[PDB]
């Protein structure tokens, strides 16, 4: 319910948005799913399903190097191959596995820049996106600032697209989808917040002013997938997060398609 | 240690997440890329996610431990002179030379190179792709003080630093001033410190404001250490902190003993 939300905003001294579709029954729930916030890494999932749209899988063999006047801060991966390079399916993966900022940023490149990730969100319909700057920059979460910011229902809607809908076909869902699950930055996040035998792909995201997102499609083990988006900021610049915040969002999810 | 803060960076693994049982009576406190790891009674303890093995400890590191370090995939111990090395091991970084199986006064962690210091000797194993384990002719005796970088390592012999691996950004060019009368060094990805008399130098990149030293850490400071693309430094108890927008929180203004920089989370261990 959304008396429940609003305790849990409340508990965590935090604003959040949410928006979730059941597949299953094409139900929904909402809560400020209009409100803008900071999107922060959670992009590089949509971004990966745009490089996707616009590759055939073949593409992604390709090897594109890089040196160390390119790479960003957050980039456990990339930094690691600098120099001798990568496959483009596997910077896509270290965006989404890892986290990797200076992935997210060839990514980002691959479709044309924030503004070419923007466009192929536009295309598919979305309006409330504003994807402006590079890593790591698009972090910085500015209190009313509408730079690379969206929603949750944006989000949400945007996900399903491409895990659940027609923005890609089978084979290229279930290659993001794969990129998506199983990965250690999704674990305190909605995977803590649903049943042990629930499958989580997710991509989480993590910025200034306290911003924590989380963004999955999850699937109970009888039935059709859940997609969530669920995005959170705080007052101060230098604010901490709490994870617990979003794990227990997704319980109340979970409890409400019960 | 009292109480032990870490802050700074997107905490995706937890890697900044301290858990109870290291809330308190911490003697050190080593930072990797997916985990951390602190030392508490000679016992080794730690925290995040164990993607390579690295906080699969092993048996000999429940107990007398003197020292701990850890790289991006890999953790080290420190144990009657003996390095003990676990987690991910593809560039060799967790096979310990019998050189650095006795004897072994320090250790220091590189992204993927693990480094032991021996009756004055630095010896190196692991990656070596940017030269990071070719250990120069001159930190092989009368070396005092270690670190390793991302694609560096540096050294102090004879107070004056030793600089090698990748210089890109400049990093492991050594500037006149830090040639003599230096205590301490630390690396980042892309810029190198050393510590002289309680004055902060940094070298390298300040693309992100890492050699930037602010003038409180001009005088009067008693440690440093470095993450990837920020740094820290402790000043009678508070910590000083800059490079890439970090900052100290209130929470570490006084009363702090000691600190870790790891790639993203620093971490300061209060009295």
């Amino acid at each position: 319910t959304h008396k429940e939300f609003s305790q849990l905003e409340k508990k965590f001294d935090a604003r959040l948005g949410v928006y979730a579709i059941d597949t299953g029954t094409n139900q929904t729930i909402a809560y400020r799913p209009n409100e803008r916030f900071a999107f922060a890494s959670t992009y590089k999932a949509l971004a990966a399903g745009v490089l996707l749209q616009q590759n055939s899988t073949k593409k992604l063999d390709e090897v594109i190097t890089y040196t160390k006047e390119d790479l960003v801060d957050y980039s456990p991966v990339t930094e690691k191959h600098v120099d001798t390079g990568m496959t483009l399916g596997e910077i896509a993966e270290a965006a989404v596995r890892y986290s990797d900022n200076t992935a997210g940023n060839i990514l980002f490149h691959k479709i044309g820049g924030p503004k070419g990730y923007e466009k192929a969100l536009r295309q598919m319909g979305d309006r409330v996106t504003m994807s402006d700057r590079f890593e790591t920059e698009l972090n910085e979460a500015i209190p009313g600032d509408i730079r690379d910011t969206s929603t949750a229902k944006a989000i949400a809607t945007n996900l399903k697209a491409f895990t659940a809908g027609n923005a890609l076909p089978n084979h290229k869902r279930n290659i993001l989808t794969k990129w998506m699950k199983g990965n250690a930055t999704g674990d305190k996040l909605i995977r803590a917040g649903v049943p042990t035998n629930w499958v989580v792909a997710d991509k989480s995201g993590a910025g200034s002013y306290g911003t924590r997102n989380d963004i999955a499609i999850v699937w109970p083990p009888n039935r059709a997938p859940i997609i969530i988006a669920i995005l959170s900021s705080k007052d101060e610049k230098g604010a901490t997060y709490d994870n617990q915040l979003i794990a227990e969002a997704a319980e109340v999810i979970v409890n409400a398609f019960r | 240690a009292t109480s032990v803060v870490a802050w700074g960076g997107n905490n995706d693994w937890g890697e900044a997440t301290v858990p109870a049982e290291a809330q308190s009576g911490v003697d050190a406190i080593a930072g990797g890329y997916f985990h951390g790891l602190a030392l508490k009674g000679g016992k080794v303890l730690g925290w995040g996610a164990n993607l390579n093995g690295q906080l699969t400890m092993p048996a000999a590191t429940q107990s007398g431990v003197d020292a701990i370090a850890a790289g991006n995939y890999h953790s080290l111990a420190l144990k009657d002179g003996e390095v003990i090395a676990w987690g991910g091991n593809e560039d060799g970084q967790t096979t310990v030379p019998a050189e650095a199986r006795s004897g072994v006064d320090a250790i220091a962690a590189g992204a993927w190179a693990s480094y032991a210091l021996k009756d004055g000797k630095v010896i190196a194993w692991g990656d070596d792709s940017d030269g990071q384990t070719t250990v120069p002719a001159e930190a092989q005796s009368g070396v005092t003080a270690l670190d390793g970088g991302v694609y560096t390592a540096l050294a102090v012999k004879n107070g004056g630093v030793i600089a090698w691996g990748d210089n890109y950004f400049g990093q492991t060019t050594v500037p006149a001033e830090a040639q003599s009368g230096v205590d301490d060094v630390a690396g980042g990805i892309f810029h190198s410190l050393a510590l002289k008399d309680g004055k902060v130098i940094a070298w390298g990149d300040n693309r992100y404001k890492q050699t930037t030293v602010p003038t409180e850490a001009l005088s009067g400071v008693s440690a440093i250490a470095s993450g990837e693309w920020y740094s820290l430094a402790l000043k009678n108890g508070k910590v000083i902190a800059w490079g890439s927008s970090r900052t100290a929180p209130s929470s570490v203004q006084s009363g702090v003993s000691s600190i870790e920089a790891g790639p993203n989370a620093a971490y300061a261990l209060k009295g």
